[PDB]
RNA sequence: CAUAAAGACCAGGC
């Protein structure tokens, strides 16, 4: 759906690191370089960004109930 | 629907005593403490502190079930020494340690910054 | 009303003959998961009765290599009698030998 | 030699079925036919 | 009673024992316009 | 065969068979034959060459697709009873190349063997490392996993809709999942899993969940129930009308609260509705009035999401109302991995009490090790290692069933370089006393699926309630 | 020969090692609906006036 | 003009084109269309 | 409350219990009661029946209670035994090597309900006090109970010569005067079998104290099981780099022998065994060779196991799993069979399109060389699925006839 | 028969991290302190959420859920605030609560990101940890979100949103003398960052007389509490509990006798 | 006008065919939905492929207790143009007749 | 305190 705040296992904040993450991937760095540049060390944090699926961009295509 | 509210863990409602004390008839000079609304955080401390006292023959705790928040601590001491006194002395010693640890930790903080 | 009916109820045939008519066709599609939907859309149903305790209608035959999934099947009286399809399987739709 | 065992044989026993799937008869030999395989072979020919 | 349209999203005022067709889009499906009275959530 | 490979007089659909000992020659143009494509081998060499893959990798904006690959005579459709006349090779670089002679004449080679697996069986990482009944059990359970089923679900009105908050594509995925669209609509979440016997609440198939993760949104879902309601005219003067009943006008009256209804007898969305709460007021003029009004399913305790009012086939006013309830995973719910290991949650421990590594990581989910030996799912262990490599490396691992190129030993040698014990074993500290746990517990992320089955809907309790009409016995259901 | 009966509650089971052999965990809802009929005596009349 | 030992790319490119032209449910659509 | 799971096969599937109210949604029961109901915990439900009269409550209490039903009249064995974790932790806990410092003994004694309150004097007094696993477990065994059993790994050599009572492997068992002298417990001791320590506790002492025997074992050996912990990991499924060459050598030997036999049968040199068709004696010989192979490789993989390997920890105590599973994991999965025979010919005189017609060799007919750890080949995977389908079908079909 | 006197070394001190070493101490005190780092340290996080107009594609209590997991700056006023249960007045006062307000609508065609920076507080001392931006939700044009929230004082026992810290690393006896864990093959295991030993030898020789000391800690903050005051607040709270036991304990021993 | 035939979604005669992503979003349809099912009375029904024995080919089987040792048969249809089936058996009486 | 019928088929659970 949308990236969770507060990584499930440890509780670090991954919720603000999604957008900027994409930016890194948009330029050069592979995921291994981007996740280290964002400062996620223990892999319980890394699985938040690495395994995430963003469905919000899919849900924002359909027009809302009110114009 | 049957989930208990977020506090059965610490908050005490009407009538529950924090500590209840029951003597143990299986052994002379042995007592049993029941601590409502606590878990291993406190019990492990108190048990490990009661094992230093040379007059304490037995010290142990258990949670009879995790979904209930309770602690049972059995204490057996040497003759002419009440186990309640051993438990009080244990708590007082624990405070005497934690205060010192706070102060030395503050000194360490103030030293690590421009020291 | 005939097409709509025999698609609606799943009893397949004349409705006054529904006793003689075969049933089990056109179940409601499962919306639990997109995988469950893809599975329900690709499926086979053997007409052999479910109650029968005889084996080998049921068992896994060498002719099922690659056209039908060896692993996937319901569990119940239906073991081996309902067969999901392998990914590359394509049913020939038919033509004239003109 | 094979024998029906388990649930099907239990059905044959409990039902007291007229014709079982694997009827079998064991045969023992009194004399020198028992120990020697020759006379045993003779009885083998006489029972078949 | 205000029903939001399901086509042009133009709110219309309509009353009981009336057929439902939204004016100017001629569309037959309306939605109920989330209520007034306020409901509390716990952030848990 | 030439004319079919060129598709001149013969559609590629037609199958042709020469049975040599019976001297027959058969040609089937019939409908219903199940057939699959295969590569074509002339002598020892494939007809698929480098220019074909060059154009297929450039497939976008070349208007060059699979149909032009069939029109080149490279690939060919073959059905069952023609496979009796064919010789297949598993992979070209293995069975085509020369060794101590087995077979020369090979006429075909399968595209990739893992395509023999169906849709639900294609989501299993390393299915060949598992006992086959577990691949079957997983093909059964994978249909029941909660997730985001269709992206338009906000528009749709459906009964019994389960949706998961935070779906995740797996860390260990099969190459074929890409074509099941399982990246866009995953059902499940990855989790950190230590396989151990801990407090004894995971014994049998049960599973110990971290509660502090459950409070962070882990396996927390939404349940949409839909409610259909029909206004109609049947009798001459007898009609049904949407309206808010008044305490004494209508005949049938239940002590439940009608005060949530609006002027038209329909609850506005955003109202909390509980057991006995009355969603739709509906009355029937009585030749004064009768109450046909509809009630929630008992105890659901939820909020009205959406209310829509329309005209049906006949043209009467027809109202649908969708209530939704959020369900937090309990110690009664049912959780299954991707290999066929399923079980309930014995109990939930907070992050305090969960066993922790040197680095502070605590398992979200603990499963009992006795599940492994008899059930014989090793692909759960191998998956659990490949995910532990895949999380660190930044790459999503490849579990596709037959590589021959992914050894357990290679995965271990790749893990040992990141600072871990190469077998996945890792030192844990006890949660309660902080003492080290003597044995070294096996930890790694594995992808887990919440299941439709939940204890809140399976609980029932009975004291002297409604009674069957004919038998004067308690009701059924 | 068999029939649907009252004072019976079905639900899912979960392992608790901390009970005894003959005990069982009962959720509070199943324990809320299911009742036991009781006779009032001079012994229990106080407790039953409490309940 | 061969593709040895690079095969793991080839098989999945051709599978890619396959599921790109058709899809999973094509049996239904071809049955109903004919 | 009487308590039930469908179907009820025997009378131990309905047993009266003693209510205790707990949070959340689910019934909860001790796991020694697992085996009577056949239950495991995945989605299992059980009915709860409440007696409404004091008369019927007395009947249930003096007839259908669980502690009274321990020993079954069917097999004159105890129904309930130590199962899953607690049995493995009993084995590992009962070894000589287990030594316990003071506080650990304080906890384990704290979880004994029947304990007198008198701390036993440790096995090692000096330099530091150490209790032993057998020394605390001797406090569990109630009253004075007398039993002699033998551990699973106990060989038959120790009985013949010297070390009858020493048993260098710590094996056999002795329980005298309510005390455990020696021996390692397993499914053959605390588990359910004729004359097991629990059964002897039932007949000699009674049901009341036997219940507390179960419960005490459960609690104390779980709460000790926290300390060492138990696990399975890939390192437990891997053998030595030598054992792999051993196993593969044995396999290639076997397949070469099969080639020799088949090439004998092509020249007609194979003589039919009396009472057997040439196909029957051929399949007999090949089955002999292949079963010899998989058995030998199995025994090798079982000799390659370290004392630390956890597969051995589960299998030796009989808690769960069996030696054949270790064999299939480490060495060879083995021959797959459809309807009691080697994989048939679905096609015309061949099993799959890949194999050549009239191939009776080990690979074509479904002998699986690979192991679950290394992973199957595709054809061995399909043959394996065929082998499992028969099991699923038997499971589904037998139940109706058995119930009828 | 007396309490040991511990010591502390602070090695790394940053705004995200603290590495300190407690020496000459029991194991249970260590594990209990690292436990108080999670459980009992009070913090401010949003609890009470009321939504007015939600047109977003995310349903109400999903967003209301995600508002509670946003860290708030707890560095100062947590000592001042009172638990809502101990508050005198009905409902909410400035003593027991902090009010946050959210007003967003998307006028422009481009998607708008509703982030914690949009949350507005009545008091300056609590920012949503903005001195990047935690994403609350996204909004298409025409979509709108307006809501009130009250944040309270709570700690990690209640709900995980009150955990002040991220993963807390705890270690002792890094080179294994005490044999509290037994490696089947010691030569296969990498060595801890605190290892004192040469790289040729796997382990330290067995010490029968030793007991665990020199506990190595790492405390990584969530941003609500600066990691220097997480340990102080923790020790203060734990000590407060112990003093409470001494109190009510003494009262019981006096009353029953 | 003889009658209305239900339409399979996303087939050639559906209104959802040929439409790209944006159009399907304006129409509140999911681009991922594979289609291939029916909508009758609001429910979504899926015709399940029904296994049957092939037609026009001669078969030979042997039943245990039959009067026949060998039964060949042809289940035969014409083109699918008309009629359900016509089943003809050609069998060989067992020589075990006493 | 009463009404929501019954039956049919299908899917699933152990
Ligand atoms: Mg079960
Ligand atoms: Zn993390
Ligand atoms: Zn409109
Ligand atoms: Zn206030």
């Amino acid at each position: 759906m949308i990236i969770p705040v507060r990584c499930f296992t440890c509780g670090k904040i991954v919720g603000n690191k999604w957008e900027a993450y994409l930016g890194l991937l948009q330029a050069e760095y592979t995921e291994g370089d981007a996740l280290d540049a964002l400062g996620l060390k223990r892999y319980c944090c890394r699985r938040m960004l690495l395994a995430h699926v963003d469905l919000i961009e899919k849900l924002l295509n359909y027009a809302p109930l009110e114009k | 629907m049957n989930a208990p509210p977020a506090f059965e863990s610490f908050l005490l409602f009407e009538g529950e005593k924090k500590i209840t004390i029951n003597k143990d008839t299986k052994v002379p000079n042995a007592c049993l403490f029941t601590i409502n609304k606590e878990d291993h955080t406190l019990g492990n401390i108190i048990k490990s502190q009661l094992l230093k006292d040379p007059q304490v023959l037995f010290a142990g705790y258990k949670v009879p079930h995790p979904l209930e928040h309770k602690i049972i601590i059995r204490v057996q001491t040497t003759p002419d020494y009440s186990p309640q006194e051993a438990f009080t002395n244990a708590i007082t010693d624990l405070i005497s340690e934690l205060s010192l640890l706070e102060e030395r930790f503050r000194v360490a903080i103030k030293d690590k910054q421009e020291g | 009303d005939g097409l709509k009916y025999s698609l609606a109820t799943g009893n397949w045939g004349d409705q006054k003959k529904a006793h003689q008519a075969r049933a089990g066709v056109s179940q409601v599609l499962n919306r639990l998961t997109f995988a469950s939907t893809l599975s329900h859309l690709r499926r086979l149903n053997s007409p052999i009765g479910r109650d029968g305790k005889l084996a080998k209608p049921r068992q896994l035959h060498n002719t099922l290599w690659g056209m039908v999934c060896p692993a996937e099947t319901p569990e119940g009286h239906a073991v081996g009698l309902v067969k999901n399809l392998a990914l590359m399987a394509y049913i020939s739709v038919g033509s004239q030998p003109s | 030699k094979n024998v029906t065992l388990g649930v099907p044989r239990l059905k044959e026993l409990i039902n007291i079925s007229k014709k079982p799937k694997t009827p079998s008869l064991t045969v023992f030999l009194l004399g020198q036919s028992a120990r020697d395989a020759e006379r045993a072979k003779d009885i083998l020919c006489r029972l078949e | 009673m205000i029903y939001i349209c399901g086509e042009c999203h133009t709110e219309n005022e309509i009353k009981s024992r009336d057929p439902i067709r939204c004016r100017e889009c001629g569309y037959r499906i309306m939605y109920k316009k989330r209520t007034k009275r306020l409901v509390v959530f716990d952030a848990r | 065969r030439k004319l079919r490979r060129q598709m001149d007089i013969i559609v590629s659909e037609v199958s042709m068979i020469r049975d040599i000992r019976e001297r027959e020659i058969r040609i089937y143009t019939d409908a219903g034959r199940i057939c699959r494509p295969l590569l074509i081998v002339e002598k020892q060499k494939l007809l698929l060459k480098k220019r074909h893959i060059d154009q297929l990798k450039e497939r976008e904006y070349n208007n060059y697709s699979w149909q032009d690959l069939v029109a080149s005579g490279v690939v060919e459709y073959i059905d069952t009873l023609e496979e009796e006349t064919v010789m297949l090779a598993m992979t070209p670089d293995d069975l085509q190349e020369k060794e101590v002679a087995y077979c020369s004449t090979y006429t075909h080679c399968e595209i990739h063997p893992s395509m023999i697996l169906g849709v639900c069986a294609s989501i299993i990482p390393f299915p060949d490392h598992n006992q086959s009944p577990r691949n079957t059990y997983q093909s059964a359970m994978g249909k029941q996993a909660m997730g985001v089923y269709i992206t338009n679900f906000h528009v749709r009105m459906d009964t019994l809709a389960h949706v998961l908050y935070y779906p995740q594509k797996p860390l260990v995925t099969t190459r074929s999942m890409e074509y099941l669209r399982f990246r866009e609509l995953p059902a499940g979440i990855n989790s950190i899993v230590a396989i151990a016997s801990y407090t004894g609440y995971n014994q049998e198939d049960s599973v110990i969940m971290n509660r502090s993760a459950v409070d962070r949104g882990f396996f927390r879902s939404v349940f949409y129930r839909s409610y259909k309601e029909q206004e109609s005219k049947k009798g001459f003067d007898q009609e049904e009308v949407f309206e808010k009943p008044t305490r004494e006008t209508c005949q049938g009256m239940r002590h439940a609260i009608y005060d949530k209804l609006d002027d038209d007898g329909l609850i506005a969305p955003g109202v909390r509705v509980s057991g006995d709460d009355v969603i739709i007021g509906k009355t029937v003029t009585l030749p004064t009035k009768r109450d046909c009004s509809t009630f929630l399913r008992t105890s659901e305790t939820g909020i009205v999401d959406q209310v829509m009012v329309t005209l049906n086939q006949e043209g009467y006013k027809f109202c649908k109302i969708r209530v939704r309830s959020v369900r937090i995973p309990q110690i009664g719910d049912k959780f299954a991995s991707r290999h066929g290991q399923k079980g309930t949650c014995g109990i939930q421990y907070r992050q305090e009490d969960m066993p922790f590594t040197c680095e502070g990581i605590t398992p979200d989910i603990i499963i009992n090790p006795h599940a492994i030996p008899s059930r014989m799912t090793i692909g759960h262990l191998i998956e659990c290692l490949q995910g532990k490599v895949s999380a660190n490396k930044g790459e999503i691992g490849d579990a596709t069933p037959f590589n021959d190129a992914v050894n357990v030993q290679k995965i271990s040698n790749l893990l040992s370089d990141y600072g871990y014990h190469l077998r996945g074993n890792e030192v844990l500290y006890n949660g309660f006393t902080g003492r080290k746990i003597t044995s070294q517990i096996f930890i790694g992320p594995t992808y887990y699926q919440r299941l439709k089955h939940m204890v809140d809907d399976k609980i029932h309790s009975r004291a002297r309630g409604p009674i069957q009409i004919l038998n004067r016995q308690p009701m059924e259901g | 020969m068999g029939k649907r009966v009252d004072f019976s509650a079905r639900t899912v089971i979960t392992p608790d090692p901390n009970l005894s052999i003959d005990q069982v965990g009962v959720p509070r809802s199943i324990a809320a609906n299911m009742t036991f009929a009781e006779i009032v005596t001079p012994f229990n009349i106080d407790r039953l006036q409490e309940l | 003009e061969i593709t040895p030992d690079l095969w793991q790319e080839a098989c999945w490119i051709v599978i890619s084109s396959y599921f790109d032209e058709k899809g999973l449910v094509r049996q239904q659509l071809d049955s109903f269309d004919e | 409350v009487i308590f039930n799971r469908q179907p009820t096969l025997h009378k131990m599937s309905m047993m009266g219990h003693r209510v205790r109210i707990l949070p959340w949604s689910t019934f909860r029961l001790n796991l020694s009661v697992t085996t009577p109901y056949n239950a495991d915990f995945d989605g299992d439900e059980m009915n709860l029946h409440l007696p409404q009269s004091l008369e019927t409550r007395a009947e249930i209490q003096e007839l259908a209670m669980v502690p009274r039903m321990i020993v079954t009249p069917q097999s004159n064995r105890p129904v309930m035994g130590i199962v899953q974790d607690t049995l493995t932790a009993v084995r590992k806990f009962t070894k000589r090597d287990v030594f316990l410092e003071r506080g650990e003994v304080m906890n384990l004694l704290m979880f004994l309900s029947t304990w007198d309150g008198k701390v036993p004097q440790p096995a090692i007094l000096k330099p530091r006090p150490l209790w032993t696993g057998k020394q605390i477990f001797s406090l569990i065994i109630p009253g004075h109970i007398n039993c002699i059993r033998t551990h699973s790994t106990h060989p038959d050599d120790e009985d013949s010569g010297p070390y009858k009572h020493i048993s260098p492997g710590d094996t056999k068992v002795v329980v005298e005067n309510g005390e455990l002298i020696m021996g390692i417990l397993c499914k053959k001791s605390l588990g359910t079998s004729a004359g097991s320590l629990v059964h002897i506790s039932y007949l000699e002492m009674g049901h009341d104290i036997t219940r507390l025997f179960y419960s005490n074992i459960q609690t104390v050996i779980n709460n000790w099981l926290l300390i060492e912990g138990h696990t399975i990991g890939i390192g437990d499924s891997i053998a030595d780099s030598k054992t792999y060459q051993d196993i593969q050598n044995t396999i290639k030997k076997a397949k070469q022998d099969v080639i020799e036999v088949i090439e004998k049968a092509h020249n007609n040199e194979l003589e039919p065994t009396p009472g057997n068709t040439l196909r029957q004696t051929f399949e007999n010989q090949v089955n002999r060779i292949l079963n010899d192979a998989r058995d030998k490789t199995g025994s090798s993989a079982q000799k390659s196991l370290s004392e630390y390997n956890n597969f051995k920890s589960m299998v030796v105590s009989g808690a769960k799993g069996s030696k054949i599973n270790i064999s299939q994991v480490i060495a060879v999965v083995g021959q797959q069979n459809v309807e009691g025979k080697r994989i048939p010919f679905g096609f015309k005189h061949r099993t799959l399109p890949h194999f050549i017609k009239d191939d009776y060799g080990p690979e074509s007919r479904g002998f699986v060389e690979n192991s679950y750890l290394a992973g199957l080949t595709p054809t061995e995977f399909f043959f394996h699925a065929m082998g499992g389908r028969e099991g699923l079908i038997d499971t589904a079909v037998k139940t109706a006839e058995t119930g009828y | 028969p007396y309490a040991n006197q511990p010591t502390v070394r602070i090695t790394e001190l940053t705004d995200e991290n603290v590495k300190f070493i407690i020496e000459n101490t029991d194991l249970a005190v260590a594990n209990s302190i690292r436990r108080v780092f999670i459980a009992e340290v009070p913090i401010i996080a949003i609890d009470w959420v009321q939504i007015d107009a939600n047109s977003s594609v995310l349903h109400d209590e999903f967003i209301a859920h995600r508002l509670g997991l946003i860290p708030l700056t707890s560095d100062d006023i947590v000592d001042k605030l009172q638990y809502s249960r101990d508050c005198t007045c009905e409902e909410f006062c400035p003593e027991c609560s902090v009010e946050f307000t959210l007003d967003v609508r998307c006028n422009e065609d481009q998607t708008r990101h509703v982030t914690s920076r949009d949350l507005i507080s009545n008091s300056p001392r609590v920012i949503p940890v903005t001195s990047d931006d935690i994403l609350i939700v996204k909004l298409r044009k025409g979509q709108e979100l307006r809501l009130r929230a009250y944040a309270k004082k709570g700690f990690g026992k209640e709900h995980a949103k009150w955990n002040p810290t991220a993963g807390v690393a705890f270690e002792y006896d890094p080179d294994n003398a005490l044999r509290h864990t037994v490696y089947p093959k010691p030569e296969e295991w990498p060595k801890s960052e605190y290892s004192e030993l040469d790289e040729d030898e796997s382990q330290a020789p067995y010490d029968p007389n030793g007991k665990p000391e020199r506990f190595y800690y790492n405390v990584e903050s969530c941003g609500s509490l600066r990691p220097e005051t997480i340990v102080l607040s923790a020790l203060s709270g734990l000590k407060k509990k112990l003093s409470d036991l001494q109190t009510q304990l003494s009262h019981e021993i006096q009353s029953d006798v | 006008f003889i009658g209305k035939i239900p339409i399979m979604l996303r087939s050639t005669y559906c209104l959802l065919n040929g439409l790209t992503d944006r159009d399907l979003c304006e129409l509140n349809e999911c681009p991922l939905d594979p289609g291939g099912y029916f909508i009758i009375n609001g429910s979504e029904k899926v015709l399940i492929a029904q296994e049957k024995m092939a037609t026009n080919t001669v078969y030979v089987f042997a039943k245990k207790d039959s009067k026949y040792a060998y039964t060949g048969e042809c289940r035969s249809c014409l083109e699918n143009s008309s009629r359900p089936t016509s089943t003809i058996w050609v069998s060989m009486l067992a020589r075990g007749g006493q």
